[PDB]
C-alpha cells in the first residue's frame, strides 16, 4: 500500500476534504511531496475561514490576488480584516457562487455593494447579524444577484421593507430565505416575496413584524417544505390551517411561542397535513388533545415539540406514543405536569422513540461525559 | 447591599454535574456571544439541555430543525454580559446574586426570557428597595 | 441489455448496459464504438482494472442505479451506511478502487472513497499519518521547522 503512487489529481481532490487546520498544520506536514500538493492554490476552490483566532487581514488580499478560482467564501466571525479586504477579495473573485460571513458586526454595506458588483452568480448569501446592513447596500444585491438561491439575514434589525421587496423582485430562483428578530420588516415583505417567487422552499420570519395578514400570502408557494414563524406577531389558527392546507409539500412547520395555537388548530393541521414531518409548538397553550390528535389522525408526523407547554399531562405522551406510527421524537421538554417515572417506564418499553425530557436529555448528556468520566 | 435567591427542585444533582462538566469546558453545543453597547463580545459556552430547561425561549431558540454540526453560535443583544453570566449561572446551579443596582437588569434579562422565578424575586427585590 | 467486459488478468464480467453507463469512459468507449449492430456482441478490454476490483465496482454500481445525479457544493460526512459497509476493506482494494473509479470515471465511487482516505487522514499528527499510510519523513528539522512557520496562523 502506498499513497503516493495515486495521481496528484486524486490526492488534491482527497485533499480538498481536509479543513484547513488538518491541512495546513498536519498534512503539509506528513512529507516534502503533501506540502507541495497542499501548498498548491489552483484546487482550492471552497475555503473556510470560519474564526481562525481572527488572524488575517492582509492575508486576504494575499489569497485575493493569489488565485480566482474560488466558488465559496466563509468568513464567520473573524472580525480582525475590514471591507478593503473583502472588497479585493470580490473584485479577485467573480465565480464566487456561496458567501457566508456570520457575526462580522464590524463590516459595513461597502462590502456587501462591491460584493454584489464583482459576482453576480452568487447562490448562498449568509449574512447573519453585522450592523450597519441598510437598504440602499442590500438593493445591490436584490438587483444585480439574480442568480441568488439561499439568502440569510438573521439579527440585522438595520432592515426594513424596502430591501427586502427589492430582493423579492429580482432573484427568482430564491429557494431559501431566513429571517431572525428582524424589526421593521413586515407583511408587505412576506407578501412580495411570495407572490414573486414561486421557487420558495425554505421560509423564516422569526420574531419579525408580521402578523397573520402576511402569512397567509404563502399559499402562493405550493413547493413550500419547512416554515418558521416562532415568537411572531399574532398568528390565528385559521392561517396556518389555510397554510397546510394549500401547501402540500410542508414538511417542517414551527410555531413556537405563539400562544393562540390552540389544539383544534393542531388536529387539522394534523388532518390536512399529509406531508407533516416535524412539528414544533413550544410555549403553545395546548393539551393533551393536540398530541391525541397528532397520534390518531397523522400518519407522516416525526418529530413533535411541545415543550414548556403547561398542561400536558402523562396521558398525552402515552396516548401519541401508543398511536402514532410515524413518531420517533417526543419533545416533552419542561412539562411539569408529567411524571418522570412515566417517562422511563416509556423509554424503557416503547423503541425507536427518544423521549426528550429535562432529566433525559441531562443524562443522555451525562452518558456521554462519563465516556470520559470524571468527579 | 447585594440580594440573592436560592431555588430547590427535581435537578438537584443533575443541575450540580452539569455545571460541574460546564466548568470544565467539556461536552458543549451553544456558544453564546453577548454584545452590549460598547461592552465586549463576551463568549459563553454551554449546553442547550441546561438553558431550555430555565426558559422557554432559549427551548424556542434552540429548535431550529437541524443540529447536525453540533456546536452553534447565538448572538444575543440588549443584555450586558454580566448578567447573561448570572442569568447562566442561575439556570445551572439555581442560584442567583446581584448587586443592589443591578437588580432591575437581572429582572430585564429574565423578563425577556420568561424564567418566572428569578422575575418574581427581583420584584420582591425592587419593592423592597423603598 | 447486456455488455461483456473483459478485465487485465483474464476474467469477463457480463452486466446491464445502463449498470455499465454509470462509468463515463464504459459508455464513452461503448457509444462511440459499438453505436451499430452489435458484433455478435465483442467482449470489451480493461486493461487497468484487475478481476475482483471490477467485481467490486459491478457491485457497487449494481447497488446505487437509482441515484439521481443533480458538481460543486459544500463538504460533509454523509457517506451512505451501505458505501462505508462496502469500502470496509484493506488498503490496497481502497487504493485499487480509488484507481478504477479515476481510471472509470465514476464520480460517486471517488466521491465516497476519497472522503473515507481524507476521514482517514483528519484527526492525526503527522506522525500518525506517517504510520497509517507507510511515508518516510523526507523532512530535516530545519524544512519542518519553516513549514509550521509559514502557518502559524491557524
Amino acid at each position: 500500500p502506498d499513497i503516493n503512487q495515486l495521481p496528484p489529481s486524486i490526492l488534491l481532490k482527497i485533499f480538498s476534504n481536509l479543513s484547513l487546520d488538518e491541512r495546513c498544520l498536519s498534512a503539509s506536514l506528513v512529507c516534502k511531496y503533501w506540502r507541495d500538493l497542499c501548498l498548491d492554490f489552483q484546487f482550492w476552490k471552497q475555503l473556510d475561514l470560519s474564526s481562525r483566532q481572527q488572524v488575517t487581514d492582509e492575508l486576504l488580499e494575499k489569497i485575493a490576488s493569489r488565485s480566482q478560482n474560488i466558488i465559496e467564501i466563509n468568513i464567520s466571525d473573524c472580525r480582525s480584516m475590514s471591507d478593503n479586504g473583502v472588497c479585493v477579495l470580490a473584485f479577485k473573485c467573480p465565480g464566487l457562487l456561496r458567501y457566508t460571513a456570520y457575526r462580522c458586526k464590524q463590516l459595513s454595506d461597502t462590502s456587501i455593494i462591491a460584493v454584489a458588483s464583482h459576482c453576480p452568480l452568487l447562490q448562498k448569501v449568509h449574512v447573519g447579524n453585522q450592523d450597519k446592513l441598510t437598504d440602499e447596500g442590500l438593493k445591490q444585491l436584490g438587483s444585480k444577484c439574480r442568480e441568488l438561491k439561499d439568502i440569510h439575514f438573521g439579527q440585522c434589525y438595520k432592515i426594513s421593507d424596502e430591501g427586502m421587496i427589492v430582493i423579492a423582485k429580482g432573484c427568482l430562483k430564491l429557494q431559501r430565505i431566513y429571517m431572525q428578530e428582524n424589526k421593521l420588516v413586515t407583511d408587505q415583505s412576506v407578501k412580495a416575496f411570495a407572490e414573486h417567487c414561486p421557487e420558495l422552499q425554505y421560509v423564516g420570519f422569526m420574531g419579525c413584524s408580521v402578523t397573520s395578514k402576511g402569512v397567509i400570502h404563502l399559499t402562493k408557494l405550493r413547493n413550500l417544505s419547512s416554515l418558521d414563524l416562532r415568537h411572531i406577531t399574532e398568528l390565528d389558527n385559521e392561517t396556518v390551517m389555510e397554510i397546510v392546507k394549500r401547501c402540500k409539500n410542508l414538511s417542517s412547520l414551527n410555531l413556537c411561542l405563539n400562544w393562540i395555537i390552540n389544539d383544534r388548530c393542531v388536529e387539522v393541521i394534523a388532518k390536512e397535513g399529509q406531508n407533516l414531518k416535524e412539528l414544533y409548538l413550544v410555549s403553545c397553550k395546548i393539551t393533551d388533545y393536540a398530541l391525541i390528535a397528532i397520534g390518531r389522525y397523522s400518519m407522516t408526523i416525526e418529530t413533535v415539540d411541545v415543550g414548556w407547554c403547561k398542561e400536558i399531562t402523562d396521558q398525552g405522551a402515552t396516548l401519541i406514543a401508543q398511536s402514532s406510527k410515524s413518531l420517533r421524537y417526543l419533545g416533552l421538554m419542561r412539562c411539569d405536569k408529567v411524571n418522570e417515572v412515566t417517562v422511563e417506564q416509556l423509554v424503557q418499553q416503547y423503541p425507536h422513540i427518544t423521549f426528550s425530557t429535562v432529566l433525559q436529555d441531562c443524562k443522555r448528556t451525562l452518558e456521554r461525559a462519563y465516556q470520559m468520566g470524571w468527579t | 447591599r447585594t440580594f440573592s435567591y436560592t431555588l430547590e427542585d427535581h435537578t438537584k444533582q443533575a443541575a450540580g454535574i452539569m455545571n460541574e462538566l460546564r466548568l470544565s469546558q467539556q461536552l458543549c453545543d451553544v456558544t453564546l456571544q453577548v454584545k452590549y453597547q460598547d461592552a465586549p463580545a463576551a463568549q459563553f459556552m454551554a449546553h442547550k439541555v441546561v438553558l431550555a430547561s430555565s426558559s422557554p425561549v432559549f427551548k424556542a431558540m434552540f429548535t431550529n430543525g437541524l443540529r447536525e454540526q453540533g456546536m452553534e453560535v447565538v448572538s444575543i443583544e440588549g443584555i450586558h454580559p454580566k448578567v447573561m453570566e448570572r442569568l447562566i449561572e442561575f439556570a445551572y446551579t439555581a442560584s442567583i446574586s446581584m448587586g443592589e443596582k443591578c437588580v432591575l437588569h437581572v429582572m430585564n434579562g429574565a423578563v425577556m426570557y420568561q424564567i418566572d422565578s428569578v422575575v418574581r424575586a427581583c420584584a420582591d427585590f425592587l419593592v423592597q428597595q423603598l | 441489455p447486456s455488455i461483456k467486459l473483459q478485465s487485465s488478468d483474464g476474467e469477463i464480467f457480463e452486466v446491464d448496459v445502463e449498470i455499465a453507463k454509470q462509468s463515463v469512459t464504459i459508455k464513452t468507449m461503448l457509444e462511440d464504438l459499438g453505436m451499430d449492430d452489435e458484433g455478435d456482441d465483442d467482449p470489451v478490454p480493461l486493461p487497468n482494472v484487475n478481476a475482483a476490483i471490477l467485481k467490486k465496482v459491478i457491485q457497487w454500481c449494481t447497488h446505487h442505479k437509482d441515484d439521481p445525479p443533480p458538481n460543486k457544493e459544500k463538504r460533509t460526512d454523509d457517506i451512505p451506511v451501505w458505501d462505508q459497509e462496502f469500502l470496509k476493506v484493506d488498503q490496497g482494494t481502497l487504493f485499487e478502487l480509488i484507481l478504477a473509479a479515476n481510471y472509470l470515471d465514476i464520480k460517486g465511487l471517488l466521491d465516497v472513497t476519497c472522503k473515507t482516505v481524507a476521514n482517514m487522514i483528519k484527526g492525526k499528527t503527522p506522525e500518525e499519518i506517517r504510520k497509517t499510510f507507510n511515508i518516510k519523513n523526507d523532512f530535516t528539522e530545519e524544512e519542518e521547522a519553516q513549514v509550521r512557520k509559514e502557518n502559524q496562523w491557524c
